[PDB]
């Protein structure tokens, strides 16, 4: 058995805990321990509660620090049904003005090697 | 790297020192092409901001969207359509190449897909720029009548009709992809060109490259370690320039399905939250309204449009 | 301006170019500290301790991993550059659609109802601000394809029919601003036994009362 050796952390200005996923093998040969596609993770929490994904695992597995890192489905947003109707139309009956800004590069640093 | 190079032989491995950073820059490059592959997921299907679902009830006068709606009785939640585009299309691990699974599973871009059409469905393209109206199905078809020049009337006195032709040309996808073996030969070429990357790169490990040996275990257990550091050199050589090639290749290849996916993502939204003014942007004739479908590494739109028939000439004039 | 000034992470990709160009850089020079093969890494080491023949022999490994070196950097480069190019083609597409004029294009400037762009000048880069129109404060209303009067179906003429529940009107129909249903508004196709839902309401001739 062989494979990567990946550690999951929340920045170091935020806390010096970190899990670690061992790529590809089963948990029990490895030396909150959870079996994901991607790995063996341990060191984060296992939870059935769904959030928008922060550090990606794979598979739909997502960690996150909430203190202790976690493990979790990620979800994909809230659900939402609209009201439809054979005869319902919905009409604003005000708006807002939006100001949103987009960034795109246009150049690189001009080098020259001899 | 130094596992494909190398194997597990440290003589091999002190020796590949001596070219420095070369292996820690191509797993960079590989690593920034796998982060890539999930972005440019995101960027096409991640465009709705709720998952939005269908009524219960699937009264929409007359228009049936069964075919390209989940189908809830698979384990998969895929629609009709879907599950046959993906019905369509080990020893690499050995030698230190693997696959990293998607972030999104099929699982959960089959529901953006879904929603996606949900909202497209019960409230046209309000969804897309702010909060999602509803509006019976038949209204939204006459407003996008209107958007390409037919007056509104034309849609309700013809209703029956245009449903049955709408009907009648989903079938036929249905029909069409059912019976035509190179349909998906767009996506089969991405799958065949990456496999023909890899397996060239596992067989150049069969090559000499001027050695005595192409296997590392036969020079170290034939040769003591001066004449076979020689012997090494020249598999590192070769290994090296194998592995170069190949994520040389892999960058410029990325790139192209970077393109592609920029593509596909400008798509669903000037196609499928919208309704496009761009000539042949969005299939050919003008531009009713498109539905996506997911597919294996890619995307499927199917797009809708008004296709003028049975002309007749008459006389004209600028002005009375 | 506050979010620009409380966001630390605000310009990554701006950053992530500068961050990408100077680690292609380093690397390239830290290789100049690799021997690949030879004696020394350093040239005058070579050249101080041996003579000619074994000299050349010990220059030409450095020659071959720095020459390889060379290549890899430029090759990366190039195929970065590409991709630079793309992105410079794209902000100059925005500069045209967005900024100089006033794009029907879904997404392409901003979410929303696209308004009217401004570009800021950035390191190496370019902002652009887009001004966008959204929809707020939606109300549910009755709705009818068309109205029924005088035997005759009359359709909107630019906006669709609603109901408070006891009268009709007709509105525009981005924002709700209700009005009497008249010949002014409306147009007439055929008659009512064509369109599923029509519905029986008075349609106002403006000259009635005058005539
Ligand atoms: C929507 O269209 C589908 C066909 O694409 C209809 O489903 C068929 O219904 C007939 C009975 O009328 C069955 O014999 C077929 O086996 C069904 N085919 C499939 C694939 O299910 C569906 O009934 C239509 N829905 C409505 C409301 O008309
Ligand atoms: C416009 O074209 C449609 C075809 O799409 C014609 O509708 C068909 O008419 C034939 C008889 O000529 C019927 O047998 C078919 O069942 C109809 N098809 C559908 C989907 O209803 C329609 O008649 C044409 N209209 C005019 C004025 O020519
Ligand atoms: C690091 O933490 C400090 C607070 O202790 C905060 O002010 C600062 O913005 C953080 N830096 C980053 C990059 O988040
Ligand atoms: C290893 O994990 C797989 C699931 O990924 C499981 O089916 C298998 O039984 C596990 N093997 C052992 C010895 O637990
Ligand atoms: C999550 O749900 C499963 C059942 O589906 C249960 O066995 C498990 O203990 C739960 N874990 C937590 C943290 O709730
Ligand atoms: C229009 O008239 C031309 C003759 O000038 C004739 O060849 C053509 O077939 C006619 N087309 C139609 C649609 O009637
Ligand atoms: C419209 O009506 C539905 C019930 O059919 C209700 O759930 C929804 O909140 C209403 N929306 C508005 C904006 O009034
Ligand atoms: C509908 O509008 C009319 C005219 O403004 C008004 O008199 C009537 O009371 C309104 N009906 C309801 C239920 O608000
Ligand atoms: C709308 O649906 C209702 C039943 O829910 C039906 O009575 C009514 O006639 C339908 N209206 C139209 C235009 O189909
Ligand atoms: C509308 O009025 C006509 C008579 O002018 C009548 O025949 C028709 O049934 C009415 N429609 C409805 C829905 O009451």
């Amino acid at each position: 058995s062989f494979g990567g050796v990946s550690v999951i952390t929340p920045g170091t200005n935020t806390s010096n805990q970190v899990a670690v996923l061992y790529q590809d093998v089963n948990c029990t040969e490895v030396p909150n321990v959870f079996q994901t596609r991607a790995g063996c993770l341990i060191g984060a929490e296992h939870v059935n509660n769904s959030y928008e994904c922060d550090i990606p695992i794979g598979a739909g597995i997502c960690a996150s620090y909430q203190q202790s890192i976690i493990a979790y489905t990620m979800s994909l947003g809230a659900e939402n049904s609209v009201a439809y109707s054979n005869n319902s139309i919905a009409i604003p009956t005000n708006f807002t003005i939006s100001v949103t800004t987009e960034i795109l590069p246009v150049s690189m640093t001009k080098t020259s090697v001899d | 790297c130094t596992m494909y190079i190398c194997g597990d032989s440290t003589e091999c491995s002190n020796l590949l020192l001596q070219y420095g950073s070369f292996c820690t820059q191509l797993n960079r490059a590989l690593t920034g092409i796998a982060v890539e592959q999930d972005k440019n997921t995101q960027e096409v299907f991640a465009q709705v901001k709720q998952i939005y679902k269908t009524p219960p009830i699937k009264d929409f006068g007359g228009f049936n969207f069964s075919q390209i709606l989940p189908d809830p009785s698979k384990p998969s939640k895929r629609s009709p359509i879907e599950d046959l585009l993906f019905n369509k299309v080990c020893a690499q691990k050995f030698n230190g190449l693997t696959v990293l699974p998607p972030l999104l599973t099929d699982e959960m871009i089959a529901q953006y897909t879904s929603a996606l059409l949900a909202g497209t469905i019960t409230s046209g393209w309000t969804f897309g720029a702010g909060p999602a109206l509803q509006i019976p199905f038949p209204m939204q078809m006459a407003y996008r009548f209107n958007g390409i020049g037919v007056t509104q009337n034309v849609l309700y006195e013809n209703q029956k009709l245009i449903a049955n032709q709408f009907n009648s040309a989903i079938g036929k996808i249905q029909d069409s992809l059912s019976s035509t073996p190179s349909a998906l030969g767009k996506l089969q070429d991405v799958v065949n060109q990456n496999a023909q990357a890899l397996n060239t790169l596992v067989k150049q490990l069969s090559s000499n490259f001027g050695a005595i040996s192409s296997v590392l275990n036969d020079i170290l257990s034939r040769l003591d370690p001066p004449e076979a550091e020689v012997q090494i050199d020249r598999l590192i050589t070769g290994r090296l320039q194998s592995l170069q090639t190949y994520v040389t290749q892999q960058l410029i290849r990325a790139a192209e399905i970077r393109a592609s996916a920029n593509l596909a993502a400008t798509k669903m939204s000037e196609c499928v939250l919208g309704q496009s003014k761009r000539v042949d942007f969005c299939g050919k004739g003008y531009h009713l309204m498109s539905f996506p479908q997911s597919a294996p590494h890619g995307v499927v739109f199917l797009h809708v449009t008004y296709v003028p028939a049975q002309e007749k000439n008459f006389t004209t004039a600028p002005a009375i | 301006q506050d979010s620009l000034s409380s966001t630390p992470s605000a310009l990554g990709k701006l950053q992530d170019v500068v961050n990408q160009n100077a680690q292609a850089l380093n690397t390239l020079v830290k290789q100049l500290s690799s021997n690949f093969g030879a004696i020394s890494s350093v040239l005058n080491d070579i050249l101080s301790r041996l003579d000619p023949p074994e000299a050349e022999v010990q220059i030409d490994r450095l020659i071959t991993g720095r020459l390889q070196s060379l290549q890899t950097y430029v090759t990366q480069q190039l195929i970065r550059a590409a991709e630079i190019r793309a992105s410079a083609n794209l902000a100059a597409t925005k500069m045209s659609e967005c900024v100089l004029g006033q794009s029907k294009r879904v997404d392409f400037c901003g979410k929303g109802y696209h308004l009217m762009s401004f570009p800021q000048s950035a390191p190496h880069g370019v902002v652009f601000l887009h001004v966008t129109y959204v929809p707020a404060q939606e109300k549910n209303f009755t709705t009818a394809p068309a109205i029924c009067h005088d035997g005759k179906a009359h359709f909107p003429r630019e906006g669709v029919f609603v109901s408070n529940g006891t009268h009709w009107f007709v509105t525009q129909r981005n924002f709700y601003e209700p009005q009497i249903i008249t010949t002014d508004n409306t147009f007439v196709s055929g008659n009512c036994d064509v369109v599923i839902g029509i519905v029986n309401n008075t349609v106002y001739d403006p000259l009635q009362p005058e005539l």
